[PDB]
């Protein structure tokens, strides 16, 4: 249980180590003024594969 | 029914020369029938277009009162039964109004007007005389070659404005300093020794690497550059004018905080430093110490590992004018890159391997040190980035 | 003649000239780091020649 | 000594040179010999051909 746990606790760590990974990835979008690109639909994506 | 055919590139390349703002005006010795004939063959002059006054002989032209020939430079097209002197004054007169002008031809006759011109462009299949007497031979007698010539010199251009402004602003920062410490009654902060290396070798490959900046994409769908055009002027002088104070105080800062705030020889936390000469002769005075921790070689590395942090840096801000690295990434010139590494690894270099930092009179410093050197030249980095963020806004762009 | 006009810049003289006082100025020094003092002038020379 | 070296820009020369240097032999290869490495400034603020 307690290596588990442990496990628990690193993977969540891992988890948010990709999420703000993925985001820097991601940087150029702020280059593109367009319509196709709006806070709404950028974030969906985000909160899509996270 | 004969004549001599215009080459097959020709109107197309008056074309594009027009898209890029640059005139072609016809000088030939022959009959003034054709040469008009032959500019409405290759875009000179429009199909069913009025000539009258954009098409002159020689003699017509030297007819013309002194002032009005000046103004027919600036608007005809078409210049016959001209003899060498003619091409060499019509191109004088266009000088006359500042103007750029550049002359092609193949002939002796054209010598005068090839040497006289700024840039004198000879047809690779003609005259010796032509040749030598040129900036610049046609291998193959292209026309479009001239164009693609001026699009690189544009590029060039464009690419030597930024290293000059970036080895240029150096010498600024460098000033500064040597004034401050001056001033300031601090001890040498940088010796000449030291400042040469870093503008010959620090700064050397990153101004060369900027020379290979890449090139606008509308540079030939703007106009000719003013001759007159300085490189540095207005809100890029203020600009460059706050860059240089910083370099300024973080190198002479560097320093001098090595001598009262460094966990290895602190000094008068009172900035009595300042009478550091005051030592030998009255040291029961307030020192207590060796004198000779001023002439230590800690606190100079401190500030040319500022300094050269700095430029490396200073360097990835001159990849544009106004443009955020955030829009033009610091790795859209790849051997800009490689050219900061090939510095840095010189500077590291120029500290350990012996026989080097004393001659520099140099001394590599720990961990602990660079962290801090990178807390006084890494801001610098934005501190021009909100510089190029007001003038892309508050001013035109 | 070549050479004498390499020398006419403005610049390349001021350069010049700190090279002949920096020269000066190594012979007044002490001896205990005297082979790492004629080092600026030879090498504010060595460009100028180059 | 110390004010004119660091005000002089010592190398800027030597990034010219190389600079021009390089950007003619890629001119060469657009088959534009240059005969005079300061032209390739003036060429591209050419105004009238
Ligand atoms: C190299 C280093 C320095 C410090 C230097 O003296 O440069 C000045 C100078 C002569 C000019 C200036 C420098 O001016 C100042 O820094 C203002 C005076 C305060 C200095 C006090 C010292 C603590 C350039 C360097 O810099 C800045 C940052 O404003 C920009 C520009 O130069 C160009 O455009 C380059 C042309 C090859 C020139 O105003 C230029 O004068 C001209 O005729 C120009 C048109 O050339
Ligand atoms: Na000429």
């Amino acid at each position: 249980q307690q290596k588990l746990d442990e496990f628990g606790e690193q993977l969540s760590k891992v988890i948010s180590l990709i999420c703000v990974a993925v985001w820097l990835i991601n940087i150029g979008h702020f280059n593109d003024p367009v319509h196709g690109g709006s806070w709404i639909r950028g974030a969906i994506y985000y909160f899509k594969i996270a | 029914g004969m004549l001599d055919p215009p080459r097959k590139e020709v109107m197309g390349s008056i074309q594009l020369c027009r898209d890029a703002g640059i005139r072609v005006i016809m000088i030939t010795g022959d009959n003034k029938g054709t040469a008009i004939a032959i500019c409405r063959r290759i875009g000179i002059f429009g199909e069913n277009e009025e000539v009258a006054d954009r098409a002159y002989t020689g003699r017509e032209f030297d007819d013309l009162p002194l002032a009005e020939q000046r103004e027919a430079c600036r608007r005809a097209c078409c210049f016959a039964r001209v003899e060498p002197s003619h091409k060499s004054k019509i191109v004088e007169y266009l000088q006359s109004y500042d103007e750029i002008t550049a002359m092609t031809g193949d002939g002796v006759n054209d010598a005068p007007a090839l040497k006289k011109a700024e840039i004198g462009i000879a047809m690779g299949s003609g005259t010796a005389v032509a040749k030598t007497a040129s900036e610049m031979v046609l291998a193959d007698d292209n026309f479009s070659t001239i164009v693609a010539a001026v699009e690189e010199g544009r590029a060039i251009y464009n690419n030597m404005k930024q290293f000059i402004r970036y080895l240029i602003s150096s010498n600024v920062g460098e000033v500064v300093c040597i004034f401050l410490t001056a001033a300031l009654g601090l001890p040498e902060a940088l010796i000449p020794v030291q400042l040469l290396w870093v503008n010959l070798v620090t700064d050397g490959l990153p101004a060369t690497a900027l020379g290979f900046n890449p090139p606008d994409l509308d540079i030939m769908d703007r106009p000719p550059r003013s001759p007159k055009e300085p490189l540095i002027s207005g809100w890029l002088f203020f600009r460059y004018m706050a860059i240089g104070g910083y370099v300024g105080a973080a190198t002479v800062g560097a320093a001098a905080w090595w001598f009262m705030y460094a966990e290895d020889g602190p000094g008068v936390t009172y900035h009595q430093l300042t009478h550091f000469m005051q030592c030998t002769e009255d040291h029961p005075h307030f020192e207590g110490l060796d004198c000779e921790i001023f002439e230590a070689p800690e606190p100079m590395t401190m500030a040319l590992s500022v300094l050269v942090t700095i430029e490396m840096c200073n360097a990835l801000n001159s990849l544009s004018e106004n443009q955020s690295l955030m829009r033009m990434p610091p790795w859209v010139n790849i051997w800009l890159l490689g050219s900061i590494c090939l510095s840095m690894s010189l500077h590291f270099l120029i500290l350990y391997v012996d026989p080097l930092p004393m001659i520099f009179k140099l001394k590599a410093l720990d961990l602990t040190q660079w962290l801090m050197v990178l807390k006084i030249s890494l801001p610098v980095i934005g501190l021009d980035e909100i510089l190029k963020f007001i003038a892309r806004n508050y001013l035109e762009g | 003649e070549l050479v004498i006009e390499q020398f006419e810049d403005l610049l390349v003289r001021i350069l010049l000239l700190a090279a002949c006082i920096s020269f000066v100025l190594a012979w007044f020094e002490e001896g205990e780091e005297t082979i790492t003092a004629f080092v600026e002038p030879f090498v504010i020379l060595l460009i100028l020649i180059a | 000594v110390a004010l004119a070296v660091a005000a002089i820009p010592e190398g800027l020369p030597a990034v010219i040179t190389t600079c021009l240097a390089l950007g003619t032999r890629r001119m060469a290869k657009k088959n534009a010999i240059v005969r005079s490495l300061p032209s390739v400034e003036t060429l591209g603020c050419t105004s009238v051909i």
